[PDB]
RNA sequence: AAUCGUACCGCAAACCAACACAGGUUAGUUAUUGUAAAGGCUGUAUAAAACCAGGAUAAAGGAACUCGGCAAAAUAGGUUAUGUUUUCG
């Protein structure tokens, strides 16, 4: 069968598995944000807005 | 307060004129008051949502009170109850706008063929016309 | 207004069958003198359809079909020209586009035909014999003669009652549902209106 | 001339299967009665040309069997009324070729041949026809020889109603 | 066009037009529009957009070629077209 | 009675497949006896090579084809007096 359609979308799915609400309720989570914060990307987390 | 809006410009409804909101090109049931072109502000508005499609006989409809007689007493089949009643509503929206484009159509045709009609007869009268000439001149 | 052919012997029909057209020039003329003289021949008859084309066509079925309801037997195309004829005068001119407008007749149920019984298919293809026709008093749904129409209908309303049972054993409905649809909007009130009007004048 | 081919009727195949071939020929054929001059490519112009004379050949006929056959070509109610009338009456004394095709260079885009398509007797015409009947000198050896060959040979015009329909309708008034 | 723009030039600096020869003419290349097309199977392939210069130079009395083109009328249509006028009546004798 | 959604695409040239991708994509509704209302869509210029692909017709023979009736063709449907086998349906 034809490959390459592994990722379906889904907004709930995306908030809730890499959201920073998730992020934030582990300490392997926090230590993932602190290594961010060192290197400087802009953007923490695919749940971030202004 | 008016039931239904009356005043409508027509040709933007059959589609050859364009709205008072270009951008919009298949009005909702409760866009098409502020897309019609002959839109004021000291008109008043109207108590129900209806399209220019319906009819005037639909002033006298009262669906929430019927509704309110049949709910169910349980909260589960209430829920979806409420939900085939909400998706009855819509689509009479657009039985009203099937009718609409079906009449429109055989009035169209009648008219068409009756103007077809009438131009054969006016250019089968000319030529009798100029056959007997000719006759005539020849003696 | 039935106008008559060249020979001045019968009237044209309108149908795609008929090849003689209609003779239209001032002064009567016989065939012979201009057909072979040279002369244009559109300028004495008329080989087009009339304006009217599609609504004579009607017309002329009513008149067949009333003559049939009248009649009491099944009878010949010759006898039905021939009574529509001396009813109402020379309106119609050949056998042929009577049966044209049998044929119609025929695939809507507005008409039936009696057919002989031949011992074998070639004898079938072969006979000459000219064909009985007869009309219902109201359009039905089945074919044939009043007696084969009650034939038919008995078989049909076995099946139905068998149909019904069978779906209400295996858990289905017995009769099938729908959803009426609304079919009255604003262009249909103003219809009723023009209606009025009309019957009013 | 038109080319000749191996299939039913010698037509051309205009890229095209024989159901649509015959939808697209009708079409410009009434367009040429309306407007008389039509440009096209060079292989529509070719078989509209040769279509064209035999639609004319119906006009002239004046039957109802040559109208019933027009009938299912021309496309328009107000072109047909106009082959049977006008054009019935323009072509009596020609015998053939009512229609003419002038080659008119390339296209720019796909640069395919283009051609004109013109009727051969009106105003407008883009050329002068020659007459449809040809005049003969009376001291000339063309018409001692028609006499021996054609006795019925027509040197003018006829007129609409000959002398005999004239006499006829005199001796009946 | 290139060749019209080049006479004009050389009017302009006092030349005979009717002794005028072409005598060097090449191309040059320009900057390209680069770009990438999907093949199957996930390759890709190179799609691309050219460029190029052109340069005429019209001289006097330079070394020529004989070739010659043969010229012929077009079409006659309107007034000036007097076929109908042929007598077909000479043919018909010996 | 506040607050958020309301444009446009949505069997698709706008979503998932690197693409204007012959693939993938949920539910609700509509005309039609042998047909089919509304609505929607649209192809550089020709032709009388070999060869290739998808169809049609074919004298006489009818599996002689081939590892093999592969492929293609074929009255294909319904009701039967009688007989056979059954775990008796
Ligand atoms: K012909
Ligand atoms: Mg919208
Ligand atoms: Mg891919
Ligand atoms: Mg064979
Ligand atoms: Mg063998």
């Amino acid at each position: 069968m034809k490959r390459g359609m592994t990722y379906q979308p889904s907004r709930k799915k995306r908030i809730n598995k890499h959201g920073m609400e998730k992020r934030l309720g582990t300490e392997d989570g926090r230590l993932t944000i602190l290594r961010r914060l060192e290197k400087g990307r802009w953007r923490l987390t695919v749940d971030m807005f202004r | 307060r008016p039931i239904m809006h009356k005043n409508w410009d027509w040709e933007f409804v059959v589609g050859a004129k364009a709205g008072r909101k270009p951008a919009i090109q298949r009005p909702k049931p409760h866009q098409w008051y502020y897309c019609n072109p002959k839109y004021s502000a000291e008109d008043p508005l109207p108590t129900k949502i209806f399209p220019p499609h319906a009819p005037p006989t639909a002033e006298s409809l009262d669906d929430w009170a019927k509704f309110r007689k049949l709910c169910p007493k349980d909260p589960v089949e209430a829920k979806k109850f409420r939900k085939h009643f909400v998706r009855f509503l819509n689509q009479r929206n657009y039985d009203w706008r099937t009718a609409f484009e079906r009449g429109l159509a055989k009035e169209v045709a009648v008219a068409k063929a009756a103007q077809r009609a009438e131009d054969e007869t006016k250019r089968q009268e000319a030529w009798h016309a100029y056959r007997t000439a000719v006759f005539e001149s020849a003696l | 207004r039935p106008a008559l052919t060249p020979s001045f012997s019968r009237v044209s029909d309108p149908w795609t069958g008929e090849k003689e057209a209609k003779y239209a020039a001032p002064y009567r003329i016989p065939e012979e003198v201009w057909k072979n003289s040279g002369a244009p021949k559109i300028l004495f008859q008329d080989p087009w359809n009339s304006p009217d084309y599609d609504e004579v066509r009607k017309k002329h079925a009513v008149l067949v079909h009333d003559y049939l309801k009248q009649q009491s037997q099944p009878i010949n195309v010759q006898t039905i020209l021939e009574g529509v004829n001396k009813t109402h005068g020379l309106v119609l001119g050949t056998i042929e586009y009577v049966t044209s407008l049998l044929e119609n007749m025929l695939w809507h149920d507005m008409a039936y035909v009696v057919k002989p019984v031949f011992s074998s298919p070639r004898k079938a293809k072969l006979s000459k014999i000219p064909l009985l026709y007869g009309a219902n008093k109201y359009q039905q749904v089945f074919r044939g003669t009043p007696k084969e129409v009650a034939e038919r209908y008995e078989a049909a309303r076995a099946k139905h009652i068998k149909v019904a049972f069978t779906r209400l054993r295996t858990s289905k409905t017995p009769q099938p549902f729908r959803r009426r649809t609304d079919e009255y909007s604003h262009v249909q009130a103003s219809q009723s209106a023009l209606g009025l009007a009309a019957a009013a004048a | 001339t038109v080319k000749r081919f191996l299939r039913p009727g010698g037509w051309n195949r205009l890229n095209r299967p024989v159901k649509e071939r015959l939808a697209l020929i009708k079409n410009m054929a009434t367009q040429l009665v309306e407007k008389e001059r039509i440009r096209t490519t060079l292989s529509k112009a070719k078989n509209l040309q040769r279509y064209g004379d035999k639609l004319i050949t119906l006009g002239k006929a004046g039957t109802r069997e040559s109208w019933l056959k027009a009938n299912d070509i021309v496309r328009t109610d107000r072109e047909l009324h106009k082959l049977f009338t006008t054009l019935a009456l323009r072509y009596k004394d020609r015998q053939g070729g009512y229609v003419r095709l002038i080659r008119a260079g390339f296209r720019r885009g796909d640069a395919a041949p283009v051609a004109i398509v013109e009727l051969v007797d009106r105003e407008g015409e883009l050329r002068q026809a020659r007459p449809a009947v040809t005049p003969v000198p009376k001291f000339s050896v063309m018409r001692w020889v028609k006499q021996q060959l054609d006795p019925k040979f027509i040197s003018e015009p006829a007129p609409l109603l000959p002398p005999l329909v004239r006499d006829y309708l005199k001796e009946q008034n | 066009e290139g060749l019209e723009h080049a006479r004009k030039d050389a009017e302009e600096k006092g030349l005979d037009p009717k002794k005028l020869v072409v005598s060097t003419v090449y191309t040059a290349k320009g900057k390209y529009l680069r770009g990438f097309q999907p093949m199957g199977k996930g390759f890709a392939g190179r799609k691309t957009t050219r460029k190029t210069h052109l340069r005429i130079v019209l001289r006097e009395n330079a070394s020529v070629l004989p070739f010659a083109a043969q010229v012929v009328s077009p079409s006659r249509v309107g007034g000036a077209s007097q076929k109908h006028l042929r007598d077909i009546s000479v043919r018909y004798t010996v």
